[PDB]
């Protein structure tokens, strides 16, 4: 609702990103390096920057307008650490070929569609322009579905921008959090689409709904290591093994971790855990980001964290726009 | 792969 949570939401996205890339390219230390504060950003934010800037330009979702934008983000700096895969999609978008928007997305893979996260990397921009849960579920779904056309993809999409979404509307416990998350993602996974994809690929059934059963497991243990988080949720490249992932960092960091030190506040702790369990650290520190950023809001993003980072102004004046065409 | 980089 309030600006500072849309400012503190993509600011939040953009630390995750900066901070994430920054360690993911660099070999106590961390805690060493932040202290110290241009961090670059990398595709996560450019294509969230493409994807707000889209809804800002239209005043709604418009699966053209949007696909231009990320087509056009892509040619214009190629190099900012996108997923090998995605990239068929832009350079098809590029050529002039008269296509659906939504084939190319769907031809990935032999036609089953990319698992891939970056359809959440990039979603929060949805739950900020889209008040109702609904419209949340919708338009994260289509958002996503220009890049990522399996539901292995697509409903990651969907439950980043549900964190998001719940983030917005403040205090909560962990478990009113997690089973309002689990009861949509049940619902989803138990579609035939869902049911489709999961065993085309040779996957458990419901793995958003598994993990966030085994989040709630994890986060009623006294003590759980990094290497237990990684080993039951995932760290990696594939939405439905670093969303959760992001999520068990947000529900986690709500509590004082005896490793980070006390002056670190809760938005600052929950991007330092999600970056300590390394892997595909960008974005999982962008979407844990996104959400802590959403929930506690401008007051807790660092305002040397934040000027250190590539383009905050512009996050800065795109979360402002939001707010005023959306709230 | 574990994650995704710009390059070096
Ligand atoms: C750097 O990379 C991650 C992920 O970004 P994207 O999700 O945009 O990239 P992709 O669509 O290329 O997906 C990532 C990789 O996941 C594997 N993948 C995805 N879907 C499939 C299927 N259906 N079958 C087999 N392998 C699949 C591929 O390796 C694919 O390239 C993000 O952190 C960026 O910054
Ligand atoms: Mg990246
Ligand atoms: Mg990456």
């Amino acid at each position: 609702s309030s600006l500072s949570r849309f400012r503190g939401c993509l600011a939040g996205a953009l630390l995750g990103d900066c901070v994430g890339s920054f360690y993911a390219a660099h070999d106590t230390s961390v805690l060493r390096h932040v202290q110290s504060l241009a961090l670059y950003y990398t595709d996560d934010t450019a294509m969230a920057r493409a994807l707000v800037q889209s809804l800002l330009a239209k005043e709604a979702f418009d699966e053209v307008d949007m696909a231009h934008r990320f087509a056009q983000e892509y040619k214009k700096d190629p190099d900012r650490g996108y997923g090998a895969g995605v990239v068929t999609v832009f350079k098809k978008l590029l050529n002039p070929k008269c296509r659906d928007v939504f084939e190319p997305a769907r031809a990935q893979f032999n036609g089953k569609g990319s698992y891939g996260n970056g359809g959440a990397m990039r979603v929060a921009g949805i739950s900020l322009a889209y008040s109702s849960v609904q419209d949340v579920q919708k338009f994260a779904r289509l958002s996503a579905q220009l890049t990522h056309a399996s539901s292995l993809g697509y409903n990651g999409a969907i439950l980043q921008a549900l964190a998001v979404h719940l983030a917005l509307q403040g205090e909560s416990s962990s478990e009113h959090f997690l089973k309002q998350l689990l009861g949509h993602m049940e619902d989803l996974e138990g579609d035939a689409q869902s049911v489709l994809d999961a065993r085309e690929l040779g996957m458990e059934e419901r793995p958003y709904s598994s993990r966030l059963k085994k989040i709630g497991e994890l986060l009623d243990q006294a003590s759980v290591t990094r290497e237990e988080v990684v080993s039951e949720l995932g760290n990696g490249i594939a939405a439905f093994e670093s969303v959760p992932t992001a999520i068990y960092c947000f529900l986690r960091c709500m509590e004082p971790d005896p490793e980070i030190p006390s002056a670190f506040n809760s938005l600052q702790r929950t991007l330092i855990y999600s970056i300590s369990l390394g892997g595909d650290t960008d974005t999982i520190a962008t979407m844990a980001g996104a959400i802590a950023g959403a929930y506690y809001g401008m007051d807790q993003v660092p305002e040397s964290w934040q000027q250190s980072c590539e383009g905050y102004e512009e996050t800065d004046i795109l979360a402002q726009s939001l707010h005023r065409v959306f709230q | 792969p574990a994650k995704s980089a710009p390059a070096p």
